[PDB]
DNA sequence: ATCAATATCCACCTGCAGATTCTACCAAAAGTGTATTTGGAAACTGCTCCATCAAAAGGCATGTTCAGCTGAATTCAGCTGAACATGCCTTTTGATGGAGCAGTTTCCAAATACACTTTTGGTAGAATCTGCAGGTGGATATTGAT
DNA sequence: ATCAATATCCACCTGCAGATTCTACCAAAAGTGTATTTGGAAACTGCTCCATCAAAAGGCATGTTCAGCTGAATTCAGCTGAACATGCCTTTTGATGGAGCAGTTTCCAAATACACTTTTGGTAGAATCTGCAGGTGGATATTGAT
């Protein structure tokens, strides 16, 4: 007692946050003191946006664990965190949508 | 071996993308397309392989040659 | 070789205490933490030597943050920042 | 001591080695800097130089114009391959586009 | 007997790929494929399972997305039917071409 | 108050290519913003690699595969031996 | 009294303004939209002259390279006149919008 | 001082023709000038959010030509010609 | 839409197999207690250079008229691509056993950092230098109507 | 085909705004010295990887119909291009006035440094359950037809 994070009111990990921060930004470089906790906050925050969507689906599908596929779901049903992951999620398939045209 | 990816293969990522009907010319047009960007994708991890002074392909050398393509894959180690 | 899946866990059971979590979407969400940590890191960085700073603060995050961030996540992740700042200074 | 000899006249070079190796070090791309790091990146980024203004240089003179301007620059760029694919996101101000239209358009 | 007009299983087909997340390639021949590429620059390298592996999630989730903006341009042609022409416009859009 | 550029080398090069051809100002603008820009991209490339291979030093070695992965083909040979003769040359007392 | 029939000063112009190089957008006006959209963001803001001369070349030069992709997507619809279905249509598969 | 209203109408059709030849375009649709107009402003409005972003961040009160360069820079539009 | 008639989904289930969760080391690393340094904010201050006005010329936007031809429907059939059943097999699955090549230590000669002290290449500003922008022309297409 | 009307190509001209060259001061590379890391170069690991291989299990290739899609062809309403006069407003240039970059100096709040101890998280098996296999009984949903 006690860690960074407890002080901070966080899960995520301050000091390994610190210490990546640290990293590029070398012993030339400086790292402020709540510059970590600041970063630490928005990594949780986004995670957790992120997790309560994607959990939200798979008790949607009945099923207890999420998958690739719910974060998927999660992502593009979501305008902002839709644009912001323009990466590729591996087994997350896609959303199903036929256009209008195609169907007789 | 870019005949291994077969007619019916293709026609399944077609449906995947909400493709209703295909024509014949697409299935060599596919291959074609589908060389090219593996090419560019694995010039780039066997690069960042060499540079390790490694003889094996690491899934992270291919996420990070992804990366640089602005391709972004996530779930494999980075 | 460092993870963030004990973190993902923690934050899940906060919001989804009955719901787990499969190993392949954790390492996707073990992606998203690392690519955004970058995206942020890297912004941070540019902020201040386009301003010659060698020093990044939580400032440059808050930044980073608004250029990163579109729109009403923006908003809620430069609180959730403040707030944790504001906690941790505190003690 | 000895009298002074730049490092970029060591290397053969036009492009300065010891700014460079500077901005390498002010940058903090990394703890430390080797040796011939800022001689290689001097090299490169001089090569790259001279690529762009020997085409330049030719579309200024079928041009007739003993000046470069940004359109010969342009005129350059997207009309080599390899300096199009490098710079594929790269605006040229006051550079113009390529002469280009679709075989369609044109009368009967 | 019975006999599906064209066009309902390519509806039903669509359906059932869209709702699920497996690859869509056979896995050896994208894995021979990947080595043979890979040999024009450097011959019998080593490749870990899921360096494959990430090749093909990329692979098919790169064609999925080409096929998307690809079945656009049909459409935009009034066609149903996604031609070399409707790949070849998209790729150009994209900057690959 | 100074403001560098590589304004000075870039024309030294243009004096070596075509010694009766001069340049706007303009035009060399847009040169020294393609300096930087390349600059940026090769010690960022260099920097990661450093980073992901652990290493603390950004070495020749480093700026040599970053070229490799950002020049497209034959211009990444003829850089690499613009590269590589110039440090032999240096490393040549 | 001569006159020239449709299409024929259309191509006229598209061959001349290939040729040049000059903003095709008016200076003043393009400085008081630079200016409203700043202002509504940060209220009295000043510009040096090259930043609203930079977002007019950038500006210039993205509408321009939106109208060839513009331009196709008509053409592949087996049209001449551009319309703003190819503008969405070239937009979206920039993923500009979707 | 002075009001600025409705400057996206300064965007004149001529203007947005001109634009549109230089693209080889031969023929253009009268609602396209609308469109491009509402293009325009979107396109312009993201690249000075960051652009002024930049200028809050130096706590400065003038848009520099480099916080417009940055701001290109980031959104994958770089500019080359103004430092 | 009935009416009936196949072909497929598709959610009420189940039972292990295999993923997840839980466990327990224990080295990595975060945290701590001090001691020391230092980047950078702050308070001026000099001096660009930015905002706004003014006029005056004339380039060019605007609004109008009008018909050429294009986009939009519409029709039709030649032919291509979908649906299908049927054999053949390429891929898939699953050990067995080598092994090649990861990654891991523990030494020093080589390499790099960082300061001091001098030197000189690089810049700002002034002084020169001079393409070519913008003007003027015939010559050579190109175009569209008899 | 011919011409008339128009535009573009291309060469001419010069002077001045823009580009180049010159001039010295000085910021910052260069030379030289320590002090400090570092990355090979040995000598050693257990590990995912390669290779069959042995069949075998879904999965592709193949040929035959025919449904209906794509492309050609036709028609016409009306929109968009072309050409024109009109005169507004952009362009150009210069002026003020001064807001506010950017330079500069001081000196603490805010950083790094260091030698430790305490806490934590990565790891691999055991211990735990959760879906993935399938599998229907049963409406969808599609299809030919009255
Ligand atoms: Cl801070
Ligand atoms: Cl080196
Ligand atoms: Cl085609
Ligand atoms: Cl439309
Ligand atoms: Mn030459
Ligand atoms: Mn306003
Ligand atoms: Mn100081
Ligand atoms: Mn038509
Ligand atoms: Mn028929
Ligand atoms: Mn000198
Ligand atoms: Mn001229
Ligand atoms: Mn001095
Ligand atoms: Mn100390
Ligand atoms: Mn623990």
């Amino acid at each position: 007692a006690v860690s960074r994070s407890q002080r901070a009111g966080l899960q995520f990990p301050v000091g390994r946050i610190h210490r990546h921060l640290k990293s590029r930004t070398t012993s030339h470089g400086r790292v402020g003191a709540t510059a970590a906790v600041y970063s630490a906050a928005i990594l949780e925050y986004l995670t957790a946006e992120v997790l309560e969507l994607a959990g939200n689906a798979s008790k949607d599908l009945k099923v207890k664990r999420i998958t690739p596929r719910h974060l998927q779901l999660a992502i593009r049903g979501d305008e902002e965190l839709d644009s912001l992951i323009k990466a590729t999620i591996a087994g997350g398939g896609v959303i199903p949508h036929i256009h209008k045209s195609l169907i007789g | 071996n870019i005949q291994g990816i077969t007619k019916p293969a293709i026609r399944r990522l077609a449906r995947r993308g909400g493709v209703k009907r295909i024509s014949g010319l697409i299935y060599e047009e596919t291959r074609g397309v589908l060389k090219v960007f593996l090419e560019n994708v694995i010039r780039d991890a066997v690069t960042y392989t060499e540079h390790a002074k490694r003889k094996t392909v690491t899934a992270m050398d291919v996420v990070y040659a992804l990366k640089r393509q602005g391709r972004t894959l996530y779930g494999f180690g980075g | 070789k460092e993870s963030y899946s004990i973190y993902v866990y923690k934050v899940l059971k906060q919001v989804h205490p009955d719901t787990g979590i499969s190993s392949k979407a954790m390492g996707i969400m073990n992606s998203f933490v690392n690519d955004i940590f970058e995206r942020i890191a890297g912004e941070a960085s540019r902020l201040a030597h386009y301003n010659k700073r060698s020093t990044i603060t939580s400032r440059e995050i808050q930044t980073a943050v608004r250029l990163l961030l579109p729109g009403e996540l923006a908003k809620h992740a430069v609180s959730e920042g403040t707030k944790a700042v504001t906690k941790y200074t505190s003690a | 001591r000895a009298k002074a000899k730049t490092r970029s006249s060591r290397a053969g070079l036009q492009f300065p080695v010891g700014r460079v190796h500077r901005l390498l070090r002010k940058g903090n791309y990394s703890e430390r800097v080797g040796a011939g790091a800022p001689v290689y990146l001097a090299a490169v980024l001089e090569y790259l130089t001279a690529e762009i203004l020997e085409l330049a240089g030719n579309a200024a003179r079928d041009n007739k114009k003993t000046r470069i301007i940004p359109r010969h620059l342009q005129l350059a760029i997207r009309n080599d391959e390899e300096l199009n694919k490098l710079l594929g996101r790269v605006t040229i101000a006051q550079g113009g586009v390529l002469p280009n239209i679709q075989a369609v358009l044109l009368p009967k | 007997p019975h006999r599906y007009r064209p066009g309902t299983v390519a509806l039903r087909e669509i359906r059932r790929y869209q709702k699920s997340t497996e690859l869509l390639i056979r896995k050896l021949p994208f894995q021979r494929l990947v080595r043979e590429i890979a040999q024009d620059f450097k011959t019998d390298l080593r490749f870990q399972s899921a360096a494959i592996g990430a090749l093909q999630e990329a692979s098919e989730a790169y064609l999925v997305g080409l096929f998307e903006d690809t079945n656009l341009c049909a459409i935009h042609a009034k066609r149903v039917t996604i031609m070399p022409k409707d790949i070849q416009l998209a790729r150009r859009i994209r900057g690959e071409r």
